């Protein structure tokens, strides 16, 4: 696809203005949840590098493990869907602005399609 | 399909917070509730699947492998109880979290929608199975074991990514359900021959097929006894249960690009039965057995007929039991003598009378003995494969003999004639043994009175 | 003894928890499809006075 | 040659520990007896009582949602119509021709 | 009735400078500890 | 060695963990009003 | 702050620390010789810190509690089995010369960790410099074979190179009968069992190998016993020399942040003890490793970091 | 070194690689390698010794040789269009100059022999910027002039790439050469995907460098440069041998771990385009990187090789320095397959 070169775009944002028109993602999204998840499991294993009691060494490094993988989580999934939203907005627009190449498949029916059988045998 | 999903996830942090003396009692425990939990999908229809969301599905061919799945995890402990008393806390915790994270991936494996999701978990069950059998095997050829067991299933299982992917830029699907109903069939092409052949040959690397086997009896006879069962009831159906799925696109190929494995596997059956017949570790013979019985699954599923699948799916349930009771039998002689040799311990019906009882309903269950489902599944494949082609009863025949053989084989040489006079260890058995043993010829005779519920979706 | 047995029994509550949360979440996630909820050619049915959806 | 053919420190195999010698009725799950009473309990009663029996009882009372007497039920009424009306039971063609259309072959 | 574990005859096939040693090879020698050659 | 819970910097991290929840709630609470607005939803 | 970059960077310069009293200094002698007394005096009376000979357990005097450890599960040898069985089965002599060399070796990253760090010299006994003595009369002796001399050297060489010897070497004399003597008079029944030999392949080694090498980079005082019960007169010795042929008066600020943040990180200063070569004597197989080490890590306050142990009586383990 | 003299040379490294990332003329690209070129040999060279030194030798004249191609390439492009700018590349000899250029920069096949001897000659650290930080200049130069390489060359000198880190990776012992043939191996991977989509070869750069990084530390922590210094390791801190055994299993492509969702995603790229052949052969060949990185594991954390008395000491003792972002590369490098998705960022 490589919308490197699309026009007007501005060359170090992270999410346009354009972007704000999207729904945010929730704050219960699946993903958000991994993330934090991710952080989480990162406190555990900075828990037993350093030879800590796993579960129970740290809480608030733990807490700000959790809370800083979430933020940029956060972030980032506004940044894939915008960007998801770019490629089916482009496609769309494209598909319009060429009828030529995307004609309109004459619909037909199974009862007047002609398909080989095989048996089984 | 949620609500198996997360209690055995719930499993890991349960074992990790256990008590230090608890965790056997509160996995076992957990564990037969996550099975009695699943016993709710057998409940199927007439009618499409299951479909549970987007994600995962069941039908009635996935129902009683999830079954079987989620009933091993409970035996699996219960086997592994004894030769890991004098393991630390932390590593028996590490040994529970494999088991775990392998019935994990089964799980979602079997109910998996998607053709690539499908794929990805297929292969994450590998690398639990490497780490139990390189960590917790005992003889210094598991390091060996291992790399066969896993470069084998590679080696056949990359070319089956290329060829998934490639299929969805044509397609623009791998949704089975969307798969099945949008088929089309696949003209005779030296690029459809590729197609095929990528498609087929990592489910039978895995089965194994005869002449790609050679790393079953490696990894069998040198993992633990856990991985023996997981290995021999499960694992070995993921193969069966892919070929099943994946053969609706590869018609009308099928009609003629299954004619070398159907000799290799007809051919084979015979094979690896007779070497049964000299054998002199009880493992390998029963692994080879394995092999044998994988044989006519194949040979099933490449028929293509409502019968076929039938009486493969039938015969991969009964299988399944089957020989991961006659690898926890060998198991409880092989604590008892540490040797692992056919002659060494023999006469023991005589020291060991319902150990010996044990032994024989599990002989006679890999016999095939009607009405049990081992030969409700061999008979149904065997009727297919007549209307295949009337002569293929002759290498039909000719197993059947030859099974009974080696099945009795092992059963006289072990438990009949005189005891050995030098071996003076052999303890009673155990109530954890027993009940083990128990634990798995139970249902398989309990299964003879509805087989509807392990003849697949095509009953 | 309350306040001691817990320090060591509170992991018997884990599974089914975890239970009864995938039998929500399973509940989440049939509310996304109810695209043809009473709009199938087999089972279009006429609502009865006092409902307001065919299944849940 | 003094060397002491030893070739490093290690611990000597130990020998195996038999569970009926210091404990008899040992049920072989726990060195520990209460542990180990207390795990063959929990076996058998969620083995034998609760999956094997309960869980059979349920399979075997599972609802017919296969459908195997409603297919039983609409036969027998096909059956008894197409026998009253002289019509020829079972029809060799599963789709009426007159919603097929062939194509010409003029050949 | 123990697990095998890897012993010094195990342990010395990955001590060479090279793994499968040939004849060309069979002079080869592994690099100092510290990595640090005498300045002779 | 013998050392006593390092308040400053117990105390940093947890502010530090506040305010990136706060911010964050902020952000999201704006992102939704902003969305609607734009859309013509409330 | 612990030292670091960071702390070199803004104020910490070891040079303006040094006060010409630094020098430290190394006391050497044959067994059982007046040398222990001797150093500790010189450290009385120059106002400099003393190391006694680290022994067996010196390891375990800095690390938990100073209290040492079983003998299993530190050291894995004892010198009274030595002094009865030299020539041992196990190979233990060797085990106890490397035990000792690696202690030896922490105890001067501690002594050369505190003159870095606080500007005060310090006084030993017996370095790793001088502790190839010991090897070599175990070598004349039958004791110890070839290869674990060897595998010594090799352990010496990576190791010795990274730091500065000693300023001063202070060696006492005393004649084998008289120290054989003195022997008898200790009482103690298993060093009366040291052959005449063994004591004069170490003076041998010391007169031959060890002073002439220290006499071209160093200052030597070679003492008898008798000049050595005054040490008004060693210490006037001790200032009026001045160094001057040594590597200390080339060392610079950096070259002294390099050694300082060598001397502290301990498994940095130990890592070359146990390069992988496998001598019967001293390599020890996977059962009992794995044995060992859970033993370890029962005992209290070894389990978690310092700080983190709840056994020991440390608390808000949760907020640390 | 002094402290502030390396943390100068270390930003002035980085300075030559954002140089040569944010300019838009050809001379001023060319500067920024040779800012980064020169910054760098103090760096190789920081524990003086002789295999240091020659290693900072052989460097510098194989960065030398490339620079000096590389302006030949820009002062042909120069001639046959009054060109600075950093574009299509306007003839075909000058582009090939270019690639084998940009080529030995980064060490691709046949320009890989200096890459083994570099990095066993320098220590861990010095290894770990060399593998990570030195790949981005050369591999955003190639994305910005994508469109005009030729795919033949390319392709051949990813394959070879590919086949060439594999067998070498077999032979070896010492740690820092078996990373030096997967660096090769994963940058035969990276520029095979060059030609059809470069977001492919960013996203399998990101996953690579975690990965590196994670190893690296892994290796610093336990200070051990051959595979039997790494083996005694388990008796000290198993933890260690087992985050590496888990990090190593990702670094073979091994899913469900991180390291599989490159190779995934360029082989589905690859297929769009009608290659099939090519994404078989190089899944094949990755097998070998597997089958060393699966000895590693063996002989690190999955068995328990004999040890020393005088590890007991060791016992007794902490790590002084501890690393950040070592566990957060760790779980990065192991466990964000099902965020693969968040690829669409144009990482
Ligand atoms: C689809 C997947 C789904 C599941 C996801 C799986 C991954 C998730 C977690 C990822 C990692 C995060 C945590 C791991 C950190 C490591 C720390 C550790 O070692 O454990 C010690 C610690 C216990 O030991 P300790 O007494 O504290 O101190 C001992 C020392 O730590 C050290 O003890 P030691 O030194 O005495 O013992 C040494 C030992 C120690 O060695 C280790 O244990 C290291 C751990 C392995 C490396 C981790 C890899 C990084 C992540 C990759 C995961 C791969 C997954 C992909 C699938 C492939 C499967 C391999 O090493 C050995 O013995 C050498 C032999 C090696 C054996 C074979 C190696 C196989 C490793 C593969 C493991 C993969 C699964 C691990 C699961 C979690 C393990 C703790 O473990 C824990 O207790 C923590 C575990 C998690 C805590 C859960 C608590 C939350 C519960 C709250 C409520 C429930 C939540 C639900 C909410 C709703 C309720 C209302
Ligand atoms: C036949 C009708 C029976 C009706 C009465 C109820 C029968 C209950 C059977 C329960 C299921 C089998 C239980 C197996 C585990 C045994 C546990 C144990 O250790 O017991 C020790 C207990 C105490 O003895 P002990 O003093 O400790 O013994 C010391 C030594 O261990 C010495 O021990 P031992 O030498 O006494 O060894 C035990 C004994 C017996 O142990 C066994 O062999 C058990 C396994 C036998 C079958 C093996 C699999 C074959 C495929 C079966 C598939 C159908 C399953 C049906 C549903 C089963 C539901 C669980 O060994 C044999 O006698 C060889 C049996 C060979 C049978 C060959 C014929 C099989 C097919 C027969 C036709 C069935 C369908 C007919 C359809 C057409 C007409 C309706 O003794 C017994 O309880 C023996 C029970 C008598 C044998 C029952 C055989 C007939 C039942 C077959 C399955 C159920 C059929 C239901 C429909 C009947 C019409
Ligand atoms: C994504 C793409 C990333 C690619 C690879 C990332 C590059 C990693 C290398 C950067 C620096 C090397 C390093 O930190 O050691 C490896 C380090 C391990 O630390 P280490 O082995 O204990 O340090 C050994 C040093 O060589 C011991 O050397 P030292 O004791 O002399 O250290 C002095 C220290 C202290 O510096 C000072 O003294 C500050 C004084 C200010 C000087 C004023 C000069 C102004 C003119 O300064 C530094 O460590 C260098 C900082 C350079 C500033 C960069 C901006 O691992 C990492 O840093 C991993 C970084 C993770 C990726 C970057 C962030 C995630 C994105
Ligand atoms: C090792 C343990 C067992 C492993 C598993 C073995 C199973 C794999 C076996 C592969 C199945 C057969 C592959 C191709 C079958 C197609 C039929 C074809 O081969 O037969 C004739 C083809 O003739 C010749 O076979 C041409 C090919 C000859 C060269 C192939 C090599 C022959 C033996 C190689 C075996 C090596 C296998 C192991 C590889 C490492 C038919 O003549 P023709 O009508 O014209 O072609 C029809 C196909 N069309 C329509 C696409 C054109
Ligand atoms: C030991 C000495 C003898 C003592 C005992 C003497 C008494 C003998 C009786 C024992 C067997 C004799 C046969 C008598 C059969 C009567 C029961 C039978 O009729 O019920 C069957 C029912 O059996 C069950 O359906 C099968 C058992 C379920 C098996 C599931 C296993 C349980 C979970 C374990 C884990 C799973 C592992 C394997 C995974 C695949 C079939 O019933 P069906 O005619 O049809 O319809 C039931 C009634 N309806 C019409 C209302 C519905
Ligand atoms: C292991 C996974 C990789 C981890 C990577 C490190 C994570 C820490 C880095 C912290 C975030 C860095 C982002 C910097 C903040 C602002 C960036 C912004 O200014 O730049 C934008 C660019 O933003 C970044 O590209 C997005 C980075 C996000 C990386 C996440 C993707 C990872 C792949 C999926 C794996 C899941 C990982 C989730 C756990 C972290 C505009 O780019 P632009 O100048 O216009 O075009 C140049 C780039 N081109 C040429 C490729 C088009
Ligand atoms: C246990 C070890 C088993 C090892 C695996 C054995 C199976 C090998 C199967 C072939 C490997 C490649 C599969 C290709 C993936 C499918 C994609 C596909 O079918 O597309 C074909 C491409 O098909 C190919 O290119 C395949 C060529 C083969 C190249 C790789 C050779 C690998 C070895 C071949 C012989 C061995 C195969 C059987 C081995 C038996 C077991 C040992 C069509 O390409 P297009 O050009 O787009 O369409 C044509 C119209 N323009
Ligand atoms: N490298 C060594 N090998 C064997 N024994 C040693 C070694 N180093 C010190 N010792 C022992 O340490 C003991 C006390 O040290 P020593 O200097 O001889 O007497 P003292 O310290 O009482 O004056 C002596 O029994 C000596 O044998």
């Amino acid at each position: 696809t490589m919308m490197s070169g699309r026009p007007g775009r501005v060359p170090l944002q992270f999410l346009p203005n354009e972007a704000r028109s999207l729904p945010p993602p929730k704050l219960t999204d699946p993903r958000l949840v991994y993330m934090g998840f991710l952080g989480y499991c990162s406190g555990l294993i900075d828990n037993a590098i350093r030879r800590r009691p796993v579960v129970s060494a740290g809480l608030h490094r733990q807490l700000l493990y959790v809370t800083s993988f979430v933020f940029f989580g956060y972030y980032l999934l506004k940044r894939q869907d915008y960007m998801y939203a770019l490629r089916d907005h482009d496609m769309f627009a494209y598909v319009k602005s060429h009828p030529e190449d995307f004609p309109e498949k004459d619909k037909k029916t199974y009862g007047e399609i002609l398909e080989e059988f095989h048996p089984v045998r | 399909m949620l609500k198996i999903i997360i209690p055995t996830t719930m499993l890991l942090p349960m074992t990790w917070m256990s008590k230090h003396n608890m965790i056997w009692i509160n996995a076992t425990v957990h564990s037969l509730l996550i099975s009695l939990i699943s016993l709710s999908l057998l409940n199927q229809l007439g009618e499409n699947s299951l479909n549970f969301s987007l994600t995962f599905f069941s039908d009635s061919l996935s129902a009683p492998l999830l079954v079987l799945t989620t009933w091993l995890l409970p035996l699996m402990l219960m086997a592994s109880q004894s030769h890991l008393s004098k393991e630390t806390t932390t590593r028996k915790k590490l040994y529970i979290t494999m088991l775990i994270l392998l019935q994990l991936f089964l799980i979602m494996t079997f109910t998996a929608t998607e053709l690539i999701l499908f794929y990805i978990l297929f292969e994450a069950t590998l690398v639990p199975t490497l780490i139990i059998i390189t960590r917790w095997g005992n003889q210094t050829e598991r390091l060996n074991a291992g790399l066969y067991f896993l470069f084998y299933t590679l080696a056949g299982s990359l070319p089956l990514l290329v060829a998934l992917v490639y299929i969805q830029n044509t397609t623009g699907s791998l949704n089975f359900l969307i798969i099945h109903y949008w088929s089309h069939p696949l003209s005779n092409s030296w690029s459809n021959i590729f197609m095929w052949l990528a498609c087929i040959m990592a489910f039978m690397v895995k089965m194994p097929l005869y002449g790609l086997h050679l790393w079953l009896p490696k990894a069998h006879v040198e993992a633990p006894i856990a991985g023996s069962m997981v290995l021999a009831a499960v694992l070995l159906k993921l193969g069966g249960y892919g070929m099943m799925r994946i053969t609706t696109i590869l018609n009308p190929l099928t009609n003629y690009m299954a004619y070398p494995f159907l000799m290799l596997s007809m051919w084979g059956m015979i094979m690896t039965s007779s070497i049964c017949l000299r054998q002199t570790d009880l493992k390998s013979l029963i692994a080879y057995s394995s092999v044998s019985h994988m044989a006519l699954v194949i040979v099933a599923i490449m028929i293509q007929t409502p019968w076929s699948f039938m009486g493969a799916t039938a015969l991969m349930i009964a299988h399944g039991l089957t020989s991961s009771m006659l690898f926890c039998l060998a198991n409880t002689n092989y604590e008892r003598v540490h040797s692992r040799t056919m002659i060494l311990a023999r006469g023991l019906q005589t020291l060991l009378p319902l150990m010996a009882t044990w032994w024989l309903v599990a002989s006679l269950t890999n016999l095939a003995l009607p009405p049990s489902i081992n030969l409700i599944g061999e008979l149904f494949i065997i009727t297919a494969s007549f209307s295949w082609s009337n002569i293929t009863i002759i290498l039909m025949g000719m197993n059947m003999m030859i099974t009974a053989l080696y099945s009795l084989y092992m059963l006289i040489t072990t438990q009949r004639g005189k005891y050995t006079h030098h071996i003076n260890n052999i303890k009673p058995s155990f109530t954890r043994e027993n009940a083990l043993m128990a634990l798995h010829i139970l249902p398989l005779l309990l299964l003879t009175l509805n087989p509807k519920m392990i003849l697949g979706p095509l009953y | 003894n309350v306040l001691q047995i817990v320090r060591d029994h509170w992991v018997h509550i884990l599974v089914p928890v975890g239970f009864v949360f995938g039998c929500y979440l399973d509940r989440r996630s049939d509310e996304k499809l109810t695209a043809f909820r009473n709009k199938s050619l087999l089972f279009k049915r006429e609502l009865r006075p006092n409902e307001e959806v065919t299944w849940k | 040659p003094p060397e002491p053919t030893i070739r490093l420190q290690e611990d000597p195999d130990p020998e195996d520990e038999n569970l009926y010698e210091k404990n008899p009725d040992s049920h072989g799950y726990d060195k520990d007896p209460i542990v180990d009473l207390w795990n063959m309990r929990v076996v058998f009663f969620f083995g034998f009582s609760i999956v094997l029996v309960l869980g059979s009882t349920f399979v075997a009372y599972l609802p017919d949602y296969r459908m195997q007497e409603w297919a039983r039920r609409e036969a027998e009424r096909l059956v008894k119509y197409r026998e009253a009306n002289g019509l020829p039971l079972m029809e060799s063609n599963c789709f009426d021709p007159n919603k097929i259309q062939l194509p010409e072959d003029e050949d | 009735a123990r697990q095998w574990q890897p012993d010094v005859e195990w342990a010395e096939q990955f001590g060479g400078a090279v793994m499968y040693p040939t004849k060309e090879t069979a002079h080869w020698k592994p690099p100092p500890w510290n990595d640090v050659d005498p300045p002779k | 060695p013998h050392g006593s819970p390092d308040w400053l910097k117990v105390g940093l991290t947890l502010g530090t963990s506040v305010f990136l929840w706060i911010y964050l709630i902020k952000q999201h609470k704006e992102d939704v009003l902003e969305y609607k607005r734009r859309n013509g939803l409330e | 702050l612990q030292y670091g970059p960071l702390a070199f960077v803004l104020g910490e310069r070891t040079t303006r620390k040094l006060t010409e009293t630094s020098k430290v200094i190394t006391v050497d002698g044959n067994i059982c010789s007046g040398k222990g007394r001797l150093a500790r005096e010189i450290a009385e009376k120059l106002g400099l810190r003393h190391f006694p000979e680290a022994g067996i357990h010196y390891a375990d005097s800095t690390t938990g509690d100073g209290k040492p450890l079983d003998v299993q599960l530190s050291g894995n040898c004892s010198l009274e089995k030595f002094y009865d069985d030299p020539k041992s089965n196990d190979g233990n002599s060797y085990r106890l010369q490397s035990w000792l060399y690696a202690s030896r070796l922490l105890q001067y990253a501690d002594a050369l960790e505190h003159l870095l760090s606080t500007g005060q010299g310090v006084v030993l006994e017996r370095s790793i410099y001088s502790d190839f003595v010991f090897l070599e009369a175990m070598y004349r002796q039958g004791f110890i074979r070839k290869q674990c001399v060897e595998h010594y050297n090799e352990v010496k060489k990576v190791t010795a190179c990274e730091y500065l010897p000693p300023h001063v070497v202070v060696y006492v004399d005393v004649p084998v009968p008289e120290i054989q003597s003195r022997i008898q008079k200790k009482g103690n029944p298993h060093e009366m069992k040291i052959t005449a030999a063994y004591l004069q392949d170490i003076e041998n080694a010391y007169k031959k190998t060890f002073l002439p090498e220290m006499s071209e980079k160093c200052e030597v005082l070679q003492y008898s016993a008798r000049e050595a019960e005054d040490a008004e007169k060693v210490v006037e010795d001790i200032e009026y020399l001045k160094c001057d042929k040594g590597p200390w008066p080339d060392q610079d600020d950096r070259t002294f942040h390099r050694l300082r943040m060598l001397v502290q990180n301990k498994l940095e200063v130990l890592n070359y003890t146990t390069i992988p070569v496998y001598l019967p004597e001293i390599t020890i197989g996977a059962h009992q490793s794995d044995r060992v080490f859970q033993k370890f890590t029962e005992l209290p306050g070894r389990k978690y970091s310092p700080g983190y142990n709840e056994d020991v009586g440390d608390k808000w383990i949760w907020l640390k | 070194m002094n402290p502030i003299i390396y943390t100068t040379l270390i930003m002035t490294v980085m300075s030559g690689t954002m140089l040569v990332m944010i300019s838009s003329h050809w001379l001023l690209i060319w500067i920024g390698f040779e800012m980064n070129l020169l910054a760098m040999i103090p760096v190789l060279m920081k524990n003086f010794n002789p295999r240091a030194t020659e290693a900072a030798t052989k460097y510098f004249l194989t960065q030398a040789t490339a620079s000096m191609m590389l302006m030949m390439a820009i002062i042909i492009n120069l001639l046959y269009s009054g060109q600075w700018t950093i574009t299509k590349m306007f003839n075909p000899v000058a582009m090939t100059m270019m690639t084998m250029a940009l080529a030995m920069k980064l060490g691709l096949s046949p320009f890989h022999f200096w890459v083994p001897e570099v990095t066993q000659g320098i220590s861990l650290q010095a290894g770990l910027l060399l593998l990570t930080w030195q790949k981005l200049a050369p591999l955003s130069v190639l994305c910005q002039i994508s469109q005009s390489i030729n795919p033949n060359l390319m392709l051949t000198m990813a394959m070879l790439s590919i086949l060439i880190g594999g067998w070498g990776g077999l032979n070896q012992t010492q740690l820092r050469k078996i990373m030096a043939y997967s660096s090769i191996a994963h940058m035969g991977w990276m520029t095979a995907v060059l030609p059809y989509n470069t977001t492919m070869t960013i996203l399998n750069l990101l996953i690579y460098i975690t990965m590196t990084l994670a190893m690296f530390m892994l290796l610093i922590h336990s200070s051990a440069t051959t595979t039997l210094s790494l083996s005694h390791t388990w008796n000290k801190m198993p933890v260690i041998t087992s985050l590496m055994m888990v990090t190593l299993l990702s670094m073979g492509g091994l899913p469900p771990l991180s390291g599989f969702m490159p190779k995934w995603m360029i082989i589905q790229e690859m297929t769009k385009n009608e290659s099939i052949i090519m994404p078989t052969l190089m899944a094949m060949t990755a097998l070998l990187n597997l089958y060393f990185y699966m000895r590693l594991a063996y002989s690190s954390s999955l068995t328990m090789f004999p040890s020393t008395n005088n590890m007991k000491m060791k016992w007794q003792f902490e790590h002084t320095k501890q690393m950040k972002l070592l566990p957060t590369m760790i779980v990065l490098s192991t466990l964000v397959l099902p965020m693969t998705p968040a690829l669409s960022s144009l990482n």
